[PDB]
C-alpha cells in the first residue's frame, strides 16, 4: 500500500549498486542493494544470538547474553562459546548498520533529498565501533568491548566508568553529556513552539513564524528562526555523540588514572599553587 | 563540493524586526539589541528585543541574587584572594544544613542557611520565569506548550531540591551549589540507593534522552535535507503540504516503514524530550521515600 | 508496593502516548492506497483520528485534516511489472513532468503571506532597506551549471522578509528572461555561482513565475523540485 501522494515518487533509479537488480519496494520498506545485505546481516547475527544463547543456556531475553572473549585472548579469534560468537555477531552488526546506512543513501539519491541523514547516522556507528572496535584494539583485547545483553552491558557501563573513578570527571565526558542536556532543552522547546502557533488557543487563527520569533525574542531576547534551530538540533546532538566516543576513545588509553586527579594540572599552575587558604591550599 | 545548508553562504539584513503585537503590552518591550554578523552564520543574526515586565523583572532579580549568594560564599571560601578564587572554583560548594536541623530554618548563616537563601532566591527566579512563558504565549495568542513542557523539567528540580527533601524529612537531602560537589552528590545518591541503574525509571530517563539526540539527529538532518523544497518553513507546510513534506515523510518510510506529518513530528518531539525529566522525577522521588536500595528492589519485582 | 505500581501506571500511559502519536501522523497520507489510487485493503491497525480545523489567518481559509486526498494534477508515470511494488517508468520526460525527484505538490497558488499580511518573499530590490550584510554578494556573478557551462547571470536575490533570509536567487538567461534557483542548490564562490543540480541546457526549463515581484507556493515547489530533479535526470551532462 502507497500514502496517497506517494505514487509519483516511486520511480527507476538512485542505487549505488547494482542497477535496477534491487531496485523495488517490499510493502512500504525500500529494498535496494543494500536492504537485501542489511537483511542478511541482521539475520545472521539474530540467528547467532539465538544460537549462543543456548551455548550459555537460557531463552529469556532479560538474561540472553553474548559475552565477547575474554582478555587473555587478547586481539585473536576465539573459540564459538567463548566469544566466538560475540566477534561474529560484531561483524553482523556492522554490517547490518554500514548497510542500512547505505540504503538510506540510495532512498536520499531516489527522492533527490541531501544526504544529512546517512552523515548523522554515521557519528551512531562511529560511536558504536568505538566501543567495540577501535577502543578494544588501542588497548589490546575484545575483552574490552562490551557484551550484548540488555542487563549486562549496563554492567559493563558501570565497571568500566568506576575503573577510574566516579566517571563524572572525565573532561570530555562532561562536554558530552552538556549536549545531550542541551539537546533535550533545545528539542522540548523547538516541539513545543511549532505547536504552540499551529495549535493557538481556541478559535483563533494559527500563528506564523513571525509569533514564532517574536515568542522568543520576548522570552529571552533572541530567537535562532526556523533554520537555525533545526541546524543546532542536528550540532547539538551530532556533537554529543562525538564527545561521547572521544571520552571514550582516550580513557584507558592516553589516560587511565583516576579522572579526578586530571584536574590537578590547573589547580598545579605556577601562579597559585602554593597560594593559602580555599580549597587546595 | 555541493552546498549543505549548514552555514549561511550570503547574509541579508533588513531594518530591525519589532516582532509580532497581538495583546502584547508594547510600553515593556526594549527595543532592538546589536545585530551580530557571528551568529548569523548559523542562525538569526537580530539580538532583542527583549520583553521585560514586573514579572520579568522579579525573575532576573531573583536569579542574579541566587547566583550571587552562592558566588559570595565561594568568595569567603576563597579567603577573598581572586587568585584562589580561580584556582578552587570548581570546587567551592554552598552546602544544605545538616540532618540535625532537619526542615528547620534555625541552621547557623555559615552551615545551611545561606543556602536555604540562595535557593529560596532560586525558587523564586525559577517559578516566576515559568510564569513568563505562560504569560507570553497567552499575550501573543498561542497554545502553551513551552510552560507545559517546562514544567516537566521543572518536576524533576522540584523533586531534587524541595520535594524529596521534604518527603525525606531534612534540607540535607538537597543538592549543593557547587561545580564537582554536585556531581559528588549524583555519584553518591545512586550508591547510597543500590545502584540508579536497577531503578526501572533511570532506565527510561535514559532511553528518553538518548531518544532526543536520535530524534533532533533524525528531524534536524530531515529538514535541511528537504530545505531546498522549503523544507524548514513548517507552519506552511502543515497548512499547505508541499513536496519538502512529502519527500521527508517517505524518506523515513521506505527506510523503517512508517512516517510522521510536518506537524506529527513536533508532537514526537515534545513528548520524547519531555518524558527525560518526567520518568526521571519520578525515579527520584521514588529512591529513598519507597525504595531504599533499587537491587533489592529488583530482586522482587521482575 | 507504590514503585511497582507506579511502574505499571507508566508502561499503560506510554502505550496510550504511542497509539495517540500514531494516529496523530495520519492526518496526511491515509488512508493508503493501490498503485492505482483506490484504497488498499491494509490500512493497519491504527484507525484514523477524529478530524481538527485548522483556521488559516489572513482570510487564507481551514484545513481540515483528515480528509478527502486527491493529487489534483496528473502524474506521468506507466508501471513496469505485473504485480505491487515495482518502480514506475516516466511515459515523457521526467523534469518536464513533475514527477520523480523533480515532483511538486499543488499547493495553493497564492504567495506565503508575513504576520502582517505582506508577501512573505520579496525581490530584494523591492524589499525597502534590505541588503546583502555578511559574504560574499552573488549579484552579478555568472552562473555556472554541471556541464562547466555558463547558463547566465544573477540579477538578484529573493529575500524572506519576516525571517532576514536569502531563499532564491534570480538569474537571467539568455534570452533576456528569468529564473529562481533555490538558495540551497546553488554555491556562490568569488568568481562564479556553481549549481551542480543542473546543466546549463536545462535552465530555460525551470518553471516560470507569473508575477516579476512575488511567487507563489505552487510556483515554488515547481521551480524546488525540477531543480533537485536535476541531479537524478542531468547526470549524463554532469562532468568530472
Ligand atoms: C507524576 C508526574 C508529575 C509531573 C509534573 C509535570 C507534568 C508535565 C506535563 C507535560 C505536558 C506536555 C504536553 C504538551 C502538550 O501537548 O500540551 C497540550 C495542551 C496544550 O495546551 P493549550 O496551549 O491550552 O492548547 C490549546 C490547543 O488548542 C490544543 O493543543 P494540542 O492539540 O497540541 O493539545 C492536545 C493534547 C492535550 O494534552 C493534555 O491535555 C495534557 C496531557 C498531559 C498528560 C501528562 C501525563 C503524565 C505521565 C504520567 C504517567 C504515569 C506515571 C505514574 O493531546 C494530548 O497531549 C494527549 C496526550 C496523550 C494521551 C495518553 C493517554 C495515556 C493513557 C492510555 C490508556 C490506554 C493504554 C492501553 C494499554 O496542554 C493541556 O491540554 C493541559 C496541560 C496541563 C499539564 C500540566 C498538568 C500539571 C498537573
Ligand atoms: C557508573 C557509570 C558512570 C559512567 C560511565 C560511562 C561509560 C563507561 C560510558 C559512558 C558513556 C556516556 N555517558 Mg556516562 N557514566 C556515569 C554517569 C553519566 C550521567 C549522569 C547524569 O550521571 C550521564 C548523563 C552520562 C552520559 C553519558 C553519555 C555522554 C554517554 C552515553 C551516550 C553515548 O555514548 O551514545 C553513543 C551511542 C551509541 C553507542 C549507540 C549506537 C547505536 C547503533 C549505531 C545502532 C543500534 C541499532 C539497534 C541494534 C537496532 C535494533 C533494532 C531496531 C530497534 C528495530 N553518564 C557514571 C559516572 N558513561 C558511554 C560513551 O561515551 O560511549 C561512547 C560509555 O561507554
Ligand atoms: C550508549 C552508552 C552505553 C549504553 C548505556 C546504557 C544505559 C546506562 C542504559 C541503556 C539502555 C538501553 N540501551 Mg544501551 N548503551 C550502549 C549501547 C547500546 C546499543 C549498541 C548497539 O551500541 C544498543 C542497541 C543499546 C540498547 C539499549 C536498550 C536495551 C535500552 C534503551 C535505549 C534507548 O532507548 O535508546 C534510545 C533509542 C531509541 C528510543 C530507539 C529504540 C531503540 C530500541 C529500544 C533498542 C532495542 C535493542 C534490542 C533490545 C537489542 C538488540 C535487538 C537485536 C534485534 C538483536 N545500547 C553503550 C554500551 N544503555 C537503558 C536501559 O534501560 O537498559 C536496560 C539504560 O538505562
Ligand atoms: C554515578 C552516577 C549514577 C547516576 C546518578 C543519577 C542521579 C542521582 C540522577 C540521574 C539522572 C539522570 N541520569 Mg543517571 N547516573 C548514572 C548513569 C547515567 C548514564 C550512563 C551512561 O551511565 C546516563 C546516560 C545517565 C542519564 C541520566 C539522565 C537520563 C537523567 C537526568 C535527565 C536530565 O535531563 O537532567 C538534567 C535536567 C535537569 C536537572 C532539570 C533542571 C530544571 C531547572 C528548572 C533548571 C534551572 C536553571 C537555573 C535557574 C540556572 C540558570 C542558568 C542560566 C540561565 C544560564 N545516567 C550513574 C549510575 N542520574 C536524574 C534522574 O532523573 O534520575 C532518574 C538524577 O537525579
Ligand atoms: C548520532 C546521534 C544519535 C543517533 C542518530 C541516528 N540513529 C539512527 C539514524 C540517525 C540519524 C538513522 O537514520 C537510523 C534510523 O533508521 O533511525 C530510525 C538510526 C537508528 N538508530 C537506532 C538505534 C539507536 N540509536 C541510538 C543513538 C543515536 N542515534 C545517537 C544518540 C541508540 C542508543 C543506545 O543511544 C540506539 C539503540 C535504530 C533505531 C536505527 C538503526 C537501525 C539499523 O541499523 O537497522 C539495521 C540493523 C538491524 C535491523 C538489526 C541488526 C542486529 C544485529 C546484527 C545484532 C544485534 C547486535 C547489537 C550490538 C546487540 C546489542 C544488544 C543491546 C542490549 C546492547
Ligand atoms: C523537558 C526536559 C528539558 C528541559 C526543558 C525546558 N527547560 C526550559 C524550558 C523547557 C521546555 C523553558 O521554557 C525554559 C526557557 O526559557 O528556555 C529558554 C527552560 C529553561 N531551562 C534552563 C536551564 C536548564 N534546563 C535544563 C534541562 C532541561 N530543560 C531538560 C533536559 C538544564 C540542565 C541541568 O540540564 C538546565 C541548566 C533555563 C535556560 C530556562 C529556565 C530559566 C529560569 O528559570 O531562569 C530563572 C533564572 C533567571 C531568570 C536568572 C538567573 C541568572 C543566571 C544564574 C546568571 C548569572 C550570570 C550572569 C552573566 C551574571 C553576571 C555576573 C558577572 C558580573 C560575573
Ligand atoms: C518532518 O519530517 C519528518 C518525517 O516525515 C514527515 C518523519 O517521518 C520523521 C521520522 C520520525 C518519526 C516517524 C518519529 C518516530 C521515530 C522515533 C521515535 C525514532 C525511533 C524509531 C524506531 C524505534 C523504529 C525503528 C524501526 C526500524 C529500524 C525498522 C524496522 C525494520 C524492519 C521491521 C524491516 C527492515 C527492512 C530491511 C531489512 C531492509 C530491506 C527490507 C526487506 C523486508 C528486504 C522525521 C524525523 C521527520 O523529521
Ligand atoms: C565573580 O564573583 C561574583 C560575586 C561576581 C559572582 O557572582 C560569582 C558567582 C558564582 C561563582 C556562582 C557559582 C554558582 C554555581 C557553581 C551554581 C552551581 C549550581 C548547581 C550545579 C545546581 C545543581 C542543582 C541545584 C538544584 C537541584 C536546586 C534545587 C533548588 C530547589 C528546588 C529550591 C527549593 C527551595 C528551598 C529549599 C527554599 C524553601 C523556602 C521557602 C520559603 C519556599
Ligand atoms: C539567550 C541570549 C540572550 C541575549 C539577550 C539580548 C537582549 C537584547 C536587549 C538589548 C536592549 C537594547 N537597548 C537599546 C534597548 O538597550
Ligand atoms: C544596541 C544597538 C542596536 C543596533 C546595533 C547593530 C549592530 C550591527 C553592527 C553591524 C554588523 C556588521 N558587522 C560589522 C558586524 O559585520
Ligand atoms: C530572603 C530569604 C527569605 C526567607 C527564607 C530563608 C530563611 C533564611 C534562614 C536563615 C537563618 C538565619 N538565622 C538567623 C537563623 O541564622
Ligand atoms: C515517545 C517515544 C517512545 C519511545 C519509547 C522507548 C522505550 C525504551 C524502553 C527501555 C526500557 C527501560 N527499562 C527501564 C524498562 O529498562
Ligand atoms: C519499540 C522499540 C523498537 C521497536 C521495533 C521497531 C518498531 C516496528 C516499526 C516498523 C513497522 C513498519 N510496518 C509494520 C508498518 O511496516
Ligand atoms: C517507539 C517508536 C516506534 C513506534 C511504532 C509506531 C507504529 C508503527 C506502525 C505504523 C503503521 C504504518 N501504517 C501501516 C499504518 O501505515
Ligand atoms: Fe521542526
Ligand atoms: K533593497
Ligand atoms: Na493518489
Amino acid at each position: 500500500a502507497l500514502l496517497s501522494f506517494e505514487r509519483k515518487y516511486r520511480v527507476p533509479g538512485g542505487t549505488l549498486v547494482g542497477g535496477n537488480l534491487f531496485d523495488f519496494w517490499v510493502g512500504p520498506f525500500y529494498v535496494g542493494f543494500f536492504g537485501v545485505a542489511t537483511f542478511f546481516f541482521a539475520a545472521l547475527g539474530i540467528i547467532l544470538i539465538a544460537w549462543s544463547a543456548v551455548l550459555q543456556g537460557t531463552w529469556n531475553p532479560q538474561l540472553i547474553s553474548v559475552y565477547p572473549p575474554a582478555l587473555e585472548y587478547g586481539l585473536g579469534g576465539a573459540p564459538l562459546a567463548k566469544g566466538g560468537l560475540w566477534q561474529i555477531i560484531t561483524i553482523c552488526a556492522t554490517g547490518a548498520f554500514v548497510s542500512w546506512a547505505l540504503r538510506e543513501v540510495e532512498i536520499c539519491r531516489k527522492l533527490g533529498i541531501g544526504y544529512h541523514i546517512p552523515f548523522a547516522f554515521a557519528f551512531a556507528i562511529l560511536a558504536y565501533l568505538t566501543l567495540v572496535l577501535f577502543r578494544p584494539v588501542m588497548m589490546g583485547a575484545w575483552g574490552y568491548a562490551f557484551p550484548y545483553g540488555i542487563w549486562t552491558h549496563l554492567d559493563w557501563v558501570s565497571n568500566t566508568g568506576y575503573t577510574y573513578g566516579n566517571f563524572h570527571y572525565n573532561p570530555a565526558h562532561m562536554i558530552a553529556i552538556t549536549f545531550f542536556f542541551t539537546n533535550a532543552l533545545a528539542l522540548a522547546l523547538h516541539g513545543a513552539l511549532v505547536l504552540s502557533a499551529a495549535n493557538p488557543e481556541k478559535g483563533k487563527e494559527m500563528r506564523t513564524p513571525d509569533h514564532e520569533d517574536t515568542f522568543f525574542r520576548d522570552l529571552v531576547g533572541y530567537s535562532i528562526g526556523t533554520l537555525g534551530i533545526h541546524r543546532l538540533g542536528l550540532l547539538l546532538s551530532l556533537s554529543a555523540v562525538f564527545f561521547s566516543a572521544l571520552c571514550m576513545i582516550i580513557t584507558g588509553t592516553i589516560w587511565f588514572d583516576q579522572w579526578v586527579d586530571w584536574w590537578q594540572w590547573w589547580v598545579k599552575l605556577p601562579w597559585w599553587a602554593n597560594i593559602p587558604g580555599g580549597i587546595n591550599g | 563540493a555541493e552546498y549543505q545548508n549548514i552555514f549561511t553562504q550570503v547574509q541579508v539584513r533588513g531594518p530591525a524586526d519589532l516582532g509580532m503585537t497581538e495583546d502584547v503590552n508594547l510600553a515593556n518591550r526594549s527595543g532592538v539589541g546589536p545585530f551580530s554578523t557571528l551568529l548569523g552564520w548559523f542562525g538569526n543574526a537580530q539580538l532583542g528585543p527583549i520583553y521585560l515586565g514586573s514579572l520579568g523583572v522579579l525573575s532576573l532579580f531573583s536569579g542574579l541574587m541566587w547566583f550571587f549568594t552562592i558566588g559570595i560564599w565561594f568568595w569567603y571560601q576563597a579567603g577573598w584572594n581572586p587568585a584562589v578564587f580561580l584556582r578552587d572554583l570548581f570546587f567551592f560548594s554552598l552546602e544544605p544544613p545538616a540532618p540535625e536541623y532537619g526542615l528547620s530554618f534555625a541552621a547557623p548563616l555559615k552551615e545551611g542557611g545561606l543556602w536555604l537563601i540562595a535557593s529560596f532566591f532560586m525558587f523564586v527566579a525559577v517559578w516566576s520565569w515559568w510564569g513568563r512563558t505562560y504569560l507570553r504565549a497567552q499575550a501573543l495568542g498561542m497554545g502553551k506548550h513551552t510552560a507545559w513542557a517546562f514544567l516537566s523539567a521543572i518536576w524533576l528540580w522540584m523533586v531534587l531540591g524541595f520535594i524529596r527533601p521534604i518527603l525525606m524529612g531534612s534540607w540535607s537531602e538537597a543538592v549543593p551549589y557547587g561545580i564537582f560537589s554536585h556531581l559528588d552528590w549524583t555519584n553518591n545518591f545512586s550508591l547510597v540507593h543500590g545502584n540508579l541503574f536497577y531503578n526501572p525509571f533511570h532506565g527510561l530517563s535514559i532511553a528518553f534522552l538518548y531518544g532526543s539526540a536520535l530524534l533532533f539527529a533524525m528531524h534536524g538532518a530531515t529538514i535541511l535535507a528537504v530545505s531546498r523544497f522549503g523544507g524548514e518553513r513548517e507552519l506552511e507546510q502543515i497548512a499547505d503540504r508541499g513536496t519538502a513534506a512529502e519527500r521527508a515523510a517517505l524518506f523515513w518510510r521506505w527506510t523503517m516503514g512508517f512516517n510522521a506529518t510536518m506537524e506529527g513530528i513536533h508532537r514526537w518531539a515534545i513528548w520524547m524530550a519531555v518524558l527525560v525529566t518526567l520518568t526521571g522525577g519520578i525515579g527520584i522521588l521514588l529512591s529513598g521515600t519507597v525504595v531504599d536500595n533499587w537491587y533489592v528492589w529488583g530482586q522482587n519485582h521482575g | 508496593d507504590l514503585a511497582s505500581l507506579a511502574i505499571y501506571s507508566f508502561w499503560i500511559f506510554l502505550a496510550g502516548l504511542i497509539y495517540y502519536l500514531q494516529t496523530e501522523n495520519m492526518r496526511e497520507g491515509y488512508p493508503l492506497e493501490n498503485e492505482d489510487g483506490t484504497p488498499a485493503a491494509n490500512q493497519g491497525p491504527f484507525p484514523l483520528p477524529k478530524p481538527k480545523t485548522f483556521i488559516l489567518p489572513h482570510g487564507r481559509g481551514t484545513l481540515t485534516v483528515p480528509g478527502p486526498e486527491s493529487e489534483d494534477r496528473p502524474i506521468a508515470l506507466a508501471r513496469t511489472a505485473v504485480s505491487e511494488g515495482f518502480p514506475h517508468a516516466p511515459t515523457g520526460d521526467p523534469m518536464k513532468d513533475g514527477v520523480g525527484p523533480a515532483s511538486w505538490v499543488a499547493r495553493r497558488d497564492l504567495p506565503e503571506l508575513d504576520g502582517h499580511g505582506h508577501n512573505k518573499i520579496k525581490p530584494m530590490k523591492a524589499a525597502a532597506g534590505f541588503h546583502v550584510s555578511a559574504g560574499k554578494n552573488p549579484i552579478g556573478l555568472p552562473v555556472r551549471g554541471c556541464d562547466l557551462e555558463i547558463a547566465g547571470k544573477v540579477v538578484d536575490i529573493w529575500v524572506d522578509i519576516p525571517e532576514q533570509m536569502a531563499r532564491f536567487l534570480e538569474v537571467e538567461l539568455k534570452d533576456g528572461s528569468t529564473r529562481l534557483l533555490p538558495m540551497q542548490m546553488v554555491k556562490v564562490q568569488s568568481n562564479r555561482v556553481h549549481v551542480n543540480a543542473l546543466s546549463s541546457d536545462l535552465f530555460a526549463g525551470i518553471p516560470t513565475i507569473k508575477s516579476p515581484t512575488e511567487v507563489t507556493l505552487l510556483e515554488e515547489d515547481k521551480i524546488c523540485g525540477y531543480v533537485a530533479g536535476g541531479l537524478m535526470y542531468a547526470a549524463p551532462k554532469r562532468k568530472s
